[PDB]
RNA sequence: UCUGGUGACUAUAGCAAGGAGGUCACACCUGUUCCCAUGCCGAACACAGAAGUUAAGGUCUUUAGCGACGAUGGUAGCCAACUUACGUUCCGCUAGAGUAGAACGUUGCCAGGC
RNA sequence: GACUGGGGCGGUCGCCUCCUAAAAGGUAACGGAGGCGCUCAAAGGUUCCCUCAGAAUGGUUGGAAAUCAUUCAUAGAGUGUAAAGGCAUAAGGGAGCUUGACUGCGAGACCUACAAGUCGAGCAGGGUCGAAAGACGGACUUAGUGAUCCGGUGGUUCCGCA
RNA sequence: AGGGUAGCGGAGAAAUUCCAAUCGAACCUGGAGAUAGCUGGUUCUCUCCGAAAUAGCUUUAGGGCUAGCCUCAAGUGAUGAUUAUUGGAGGUAGAGCACUGUUUGGACGAGGGGCCCCUCGGGUACCGAAUUCAGACAAACUCCGAAUGCCAAUUAAUU
């Protein structure tokens, strides 16, 4: 009946909204994030700089790119403002 | 402690800056 | 009831699945053998029974096999009780049947000692049935 | 476009197998006095040499056996709409995977020898 | 004391990772699985160097378990720690030297009701490694925690009831 | 009959019983219009606009605060919305077995266990893994991967 007996599980408020935060085509300023992870699952190229939990930046302002690289893992490039 | 004579102390359960001569010291 | 057809869990609890449709799984092995059609899902009880009834029928031993087992349980919680609390204890094993599955399949014996065996064998399952012949597969490369 | 160094390109480059060549490339290679160095070891790294050789590494040729690529067609699924409560059906967008076909024994940039 | 599939007994009350979660994020349940309330003076930083588990066979220690020995071995190992994500130029494993586990800051972005949290190129001071470019504002990533008031210890360009 | 004990009390052969028809602590006045996160009630017409029933925290869940969602007056000034076109992040449906783990029948040889022969070996049903043929399964497996939606466009039409 009610109570008996158990777990009690769930453990179910565990939030930290990752994911994306721009997008290609996009003006963009320095210092501004583009993407958060964890490990590589993108990696960075020119005019970039990452942090002490993966995340993505721009040094430098320009336009969003990402690109392919090995058949498995992509990656971002801003390339210049015009 | 330091040789700057001043208490700063990271720790709980050695040549660096200590902000009163522009040095590095020991601390300690 | 019983569940002789066990294996290591890998995990006791499960979101079931409930059937929608598919076709295909043509004979292999055999030559002839039962095509499930129709509305529901097993138990292994049942299955163990089928072939008792199949292996009797058939003396002169004769072949069968079962080209299916159930990876997946069955849970259902004490009797006479309040809904809420942790979800319940484990009593089955399935075996999900779309329509067109092939439970049962045999070969050795003659046309009609298999379809008199199979037709004893789908009084004793929910589904609906229909005796086919190893003719054509949908593919052979 | 012969060789070599360095770059770019989704392994169409690869992997397995076999054939051929070297004192101009490179390599094996002789040796450890010095540079230096090996947790034991000049095997490795490194320095000094060029005795021998194409065997290996590496280069070129050919192979479609392995792996990666791979359409077109039609199928499952599904966005919108009508019926319907039907483990739904009919109609209009879209369009997989798996698979066959076929593709594949790389392609280009810069320098320096030639 | 609140939740509470009437209430009670039982169980939980915060934080980290997953799944349910519907291809951005977010998204509950007395739904399903696991943990944390630390550890390190090197397991940190930096310059160099290297690549494993497994398998085959011969050999003392013979579960072929111990080190050897080559060959095959696309990461199946290992990654301080729980799981997902990640890594082979390594983020793993060893050697040298040190101790950036610095000071003052911080444009600009995320997140979110707020309070809090997160990341940060770049400037200056003054230094460690390295030949030099260059790198370093803790640990591959995230959890390892506690408002304010009050009391205490040290310091000081502060005030101090004529 | 005449008298006493008076409520933070008295009396009680004790039942929480009696104390001016009332007693889990009488009665009247005053503090006092006590308090109420609760119920109930709120008076004359028209016109314009027009919701929500969620997130978080809450000795909080039927209350509150902030953000959402509305209205009004200023201000901004085409920044918003839908569609088309291009690009783009993720990994569901689906499919699949290349890792994880499950599974059926073969092939099986690497080799064993006894019962038995030998007596150094033969080992004659079951098997691990070895290697493989075929066929399957999955929210917490993915070599793969749609429709929809989501993010931006010194882009274009409507509004
Ligand atoms: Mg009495
Ligand atoms: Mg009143
Ligand atoms: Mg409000
Ligand atoms: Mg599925
Ligand atoms: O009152
Ligand atoms: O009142
Ligand atoms: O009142």
């Amino acid at each position: 009946k009610k109570g008996v007996s158990s777990t009690k599980n769930g453990r179910d408020s565990e939030s930290k909204r990752l994911g994306a935060k721009r997008a290609d085509g996009q003006f963009v300023t320095g210092g501004s994030i583009l993407y958060r992870q964890r490990g590589t699952k993108i990696y960075p190229g020119e005019n970039v700089g990452r942090g002490g939990d993966d995340t993505l930046f721009a040094k430098i302002d320009g336009v969003v790119k990402f690109e392919r690289k090995g058949r498995d893992k992509k990656q971002v490039s801003v390339y210049a403002v015009a | 402690a330091c040789t700057e004579c001043g208490d700063r102390n990271y720790i709980t359960t050695m040549k660096k800056f200590c902000s009163r001569e522009n040095k590095q010291t020991l601390h300690r | 009831m019983l569940l002789p057809k066990r294996v290591k869990y890998r995990r006791q609890h499960r979101p079931k699945t409930t059937g929608r449709s598919k076709g295909g799984n043509y004979v292999t092995f055999g030559e002839f053998g039962l095509q499930a059609t129709t509305t529901s899902w097993i138990t292994s009880r049942q299955i163990e029974s089928a072939r008792i009834a199949m292996t009797r029928y058939m003396k002169r031993g004769g072949k069968v096999w079962i080209k299916i087992f159930p990876h997946t349980p069955y849970t259902k919680k004490p009797l006479e009780v309040r809904m809420g609390a942790g979800k319940g204890a484990v009593e089955g094993w399935i075996a999900v049947v779309k329509p067109g599955r092939i439970l049962f399949e045999v070969a050795g014996v003659s046309e009609e000692v298999a379809r008199e065996a199979l037709r004893l064998a789908s009084h004793k399952l929910p589904v609906k049935t229909k005796f086919v012949k190893r003719e054509e597969l949908g593919g052979e490369t």
